[PDB]
Formats: C-alpha cells, structure tokens, sequence
C-alpha cells in the first residue's frame, strides 16, 4: 500500500475495437492498483477512428496519468496511433520511431487504392487533432501538418517542434527523463507531477487473446 | 490514414 | 429447357473486410461455373463503409445475378446492409426481417453514447444512397427516409414501397416468384431476365477462416 508502481503494457497493430478494450483492460488494472502512472509501448500503422476517439476519451479520463512510448525502435505511432499520443499525459519516442502521417480516409478501394474523404471531414480531423494539440499544450500547427501534408517525424524533430515530451531508449531512461515532469493534461482536474523515483516497474504480458487478434488482424 | 465511417 | 445452376451462400455479421472476401469468393465461384444467379442469405447490423462500397462495386462487376435475401426470420439488412442490397440485382426479404436505418455515426462511445457524423458524412451517404436506388430503379425517396429517419421497414411494407422486389419463406419461394424477374441493375452491360425454370440449388459452405473469424466474434 506504500509503494510506488509504474505498470508497462504493449499495444501493437491496427487501432480498433479490440484496441480500445486492451487499452481499457490495461488502464483499469492500474488504476484499481493505485498506480503512479502506466505506459504504453505503442506500435501502430493505422486504425479506426471511432476506436481511437473511445481511447482518447478513456485516457482522457484515466484516474492515473497514461504515458504513450513509441516503442520498439522501428515503430510508429502513425495514423490512429498520432491522435491517441497527442491524447495523453506524456509522449516518448524511442530512437528510430515515428510520428504522424494522419489524414482521415474513407478506406480502400478493391485495388489497394485510396479512398480520401469529402474535404470537409478532413477538417473536422483538423479541428479535432488541434484540439487535443492545444489541451495538451502542444504544438497544433506541426499537428495540423499531420494531416494537410501527411507529416511524420524524427523523435529528434518531434522534441524540438514541441510534439513530444520525452526521447528514451528503454522503460529506465524513460523513467529517468520523465521524472519531475507534469502531465501535459489533468488527472483527475489536476495537472501532476511525476514521481518515478524508488519505483517498482511491472510489466502486463499481453494475453492469448491479444496477440491471436493482433497476428489475425495482420494479414 | 485513419479510416473514418461505420453506420448504426 | 436447360438446367440452371443456382448458389446460395450465407453471409451474416458485421462488415468488413473479410466479408468483402466471403462475397468475392462465393460470386467468383458461381462466376466460373457459369451460374444462373448467386443468392447471399445475408445477416447483418452494420459494418464498415469501405468494405461495404467494395463489396456493392464487387457486385457491379460480377459475371452473374446476386441476389440480396434478407434471411432467416429475425434477420435484418441494416446499416451498411442495406446499401449491399440496394446495389445489387434482386433483394427479397424473409416474413419478421428487417431493412433500412442507415443513418452514418462516427461509432458508438463507452457509456452508450453516440459520436455524431458531421453534416458532410451524412449527406455524402444521402447522395450514395439515393444512387444506388435511382440505378436499381428502388425507391430513393424511402431510401434517404432510412438516413434522415433512421427510418426501418418490414419485407411487407419494404415490397410496398418499392425499395425490395420478393417476400420468400424460402429459397423454394424465392426461386418461384422471381423467376421470370428482369435485374434491376445490368450483368455485364444488359438487365437479365432470371430463368428459374429448372434448377439446380447449390450450397456453398463457409470455409475454415470464415468459421474461425467468426466463432471469435461470438465471444
Ligand atoms: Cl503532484
């Protein structure tokens, strides 16, 4: 009851239904635990809006601060996966990682091709995607650009635009940088102060579930 | 490319 | 005189993907063994708008008759079901089933919910649906009533109006009364005229992935 734990959890995929019932799995599993914060190793090339909204929405209202890690080297938090980080308390990026890229699309054609949206739903995504930019104090012009210019980024260049809070390597230096750092949104009506030092880390293994969906949805 | 629309 | 080959295949759930690839693979089939008609026992609440515009385009294209048939008892052909129906060359509908409600969301939230569609959204499906009637020659009054009403009829009152062309219990009935019906949208060019005087009735069973991917649904 005196300790204090960070639990890491991992989110890999396409953004959907599914995803937002891990993310709700995961979050509630620290909350009910009174954790100081959870982060998400996050990997996703793309989703669905509707989910993402949802997850938003549940961060939004996560009675502990949720900390989106773009992570393992290699991955993105593209498409979906952009408004979900803009969404949160805290945003790392692990070295050769990716942000952005996040124009709303109808789907796709039979081809494989491109189905954009009518223009006007493009800028209800703007509006939306500066909107989570300018709750959490950042920067909502390179957002926009997410979108209106398919803009993805560096973890270096989303630091230095004022995108992301945190460049890490691993879930230690993660801890090490972010300590002391308020969350770039409330907790429960008030903004908060990271304590990560002297803290127990656990890891929440992904279920069977989870990674036969994940492997399914893949091909 | 977030995909949009689903219908109730 | 001749034997005419008819295929009937089950197509229930959600859409999506996987079911634009259960109507490619059951048209494809009846396509190369020249069928007479393929008609699709289908089954569903909604889905996906992309998958539904791929499988209505998938339906233009095809060799043969697809015939919508809302069924068994208790089904309905709702959301993006319904615009598979409008855009196909038949649509019959079983005693107690349901077509219409339309209306496009953006998802449903945690608590019950809603996200609305923006204007733009609503009146893009408005003008797609009434498309799809005005093709098949259905009535796209009604059509846009099951957008802008959420509006929902029985088989009855679907047959009265003009959005449906046969009330079956069964594929015998179905076959009966159709029989000597002209498409209401071409095959390959020209409005076939159904011949369902001797026929052969083929059942095409869904395949391995298909079960699997929805045995996982029903959990
Ligand atoms: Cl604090």
């Amino acid at each position: 009851l005196a300790k204090n734990i960070v639990y890491v959890a991992q989110i890999k995929g396409q953004i959907t239904s599914y995803t937002y019932d891990q993310f709700d799995r995961y979050i509630t599993i620290a909350e009910q635990d009174n954790a100081e914060a959870i982060i998400i190793e996050l990997d996703t090339p793309g989703g669905r809006a509707d989910a993402m909204m949802n997850i938003v929405q549940r961060i939004q209202q996560s009675k502990i601060p949720v900390i989106i890690y773009v992570y393992p080297p290699g991955a993105s938090a593209a498409s979906a996966g952009t408004y979900i980080a803009l969404g949160s308390h805290l945003i790392a990026m692990a070295p050769g990682t990716s942000i952005g890229a996040c124009r709303p699309i109808l789907g796709y054609s039979q081809n494989g091709s491109i189905i954009e949206a009518p223009p006007a739903i493009t800028n209800y995504f703007i509006a939306y995607i500066k909107s989570l930019a300018q709750e959490s104090g950042r920067n909502a012009t390179i957002a926009e650009e997410f979108i209106t210019k398919d803009l993805s980024l560096t973890p270096e260049e989303a630091l230095k635009y004022g995108v992301i809070e945190v460049v890490a390597r691993d879930i230690n230096e993660l801890l090490k940088k972010s300590n002391g750092m308020k969350t770039k949104i409330p907790v429960n009506g008030r903004y908060v102060t990271l304590n990560f030092t002297n803290v127990e880390v656990r890891y929440l293994a992904p279920s069977f579930k989870d990674k036969l969906i994940s492997y399914i949805t893949d091909l | 490319n977030v995909i949009v629309l689903m219908l109730p």
